[PDB]
């Protein structure tokens, strides 16, 4: 259980 | 006059049943009837002047049991910003991203988001994106009444903050949101029990300013064909 957060900042 | 045309008149409002799932567990459900659509937010903070009805996804928990993942869920809710806009324009449902959370969508079943076909695409940010066309839905619905095709899908599933869970259990995803135009749930249900003969059944279209509909199977199939002939196609 690992998490790749497609949160796109900047 | 065709009472099913009431869905496509301008100024009418569909009901949207929003159901949220944090790690395969239902945490939120609310029904929205707004002319400028809905807006999936996470309360930070925000721009109150943004169009669409604000649907705040609840904060998770701060439990010793489930916190290694609830911190990740809270992290996603902190990046929704403007949120996920969802509105209707004519016969189309449109979805757009206003925040920083990449979101993938699909029109699937009600008890299962990922069938196998993969996502229907990603919710766009710079432009509005068509997520549902009522045209192909009614066409498939008539074929369904005509004891041939399968039940057309109407449930909008959104995978927020992560890639679409293809070939993985959807209970693993942090934030899953199901949005159902409750008119479409009824139309399918009306075609599920109504197809017994030429008797009458009652269907509540679940839309702004509308009465129950007592229709025969033939009358229902006739109205659906008349509905199709009055819609744009590609």
């Amino acid at each position: 259980e690992e998490f790749e957060l497609l949160i796109s900042n900047s | 006059e065709n009472p099913l045309k009431r869905l496509l008149v301008p100024g009418e409002e569909w009901e949207f049943e929003v159901t949220a799932f944090y790690r395969g567990r239902q945490v939120f459900q609310q029904t929205i009837s707004c002319p400028e659509g809905l807006r999936l937010v996470g309360s930070e903070v925000g721009d109150r002047t943004l169009p669409g009805w604000p649907v705040t996804l609840p904060d998770p928990g701060m439990s010793l049991t489930d916190r290694g993942v609830m911190s990740y869920v809270r992290h996603v809710l902190s990046c929704l910003g403007g949120g996920l806009a969802l509105w209707r324009a004519g016969q189309w449902l449109w979805a757009q991203r206003l925040g920083h959370c990449h979101t993938y969508w699909a029109v699937s079943e009600e008890l299962l988001p990922n069938s196998g076909h993969g996502p229907d695409g990603e919710v766009p940010k710079d432009k509005e994106g068509g997520v549902f066309d009522l045209g192909p839905f009614i066409v498939d619905l008539i074929t369904f009444t005509e004891g041939s095709g399968r039940s057309p899908r109407y449930a909008l599933w959104f995978c927020v903050g992560e890639s679409w869970p293809q070939d993985q259990p959807w209970t693993k995803r942090l934030v899953m949101v199901k949005v159902v135009p409750t008119c479409l749930r009824a139309l399918v249900e009306m075609a599920r029990v109504g197809g017994a003969s030429s008797l009458e059944n009652t269907v509540d279209l679940h839309i702004s300013n509308s009465h129950p509909l007592s229709l025969t199977s033939d009358q229902y199939k006739a109205y659906l064909q008349d509905l199709v002939e009055g819609m744009d196609f590609q």
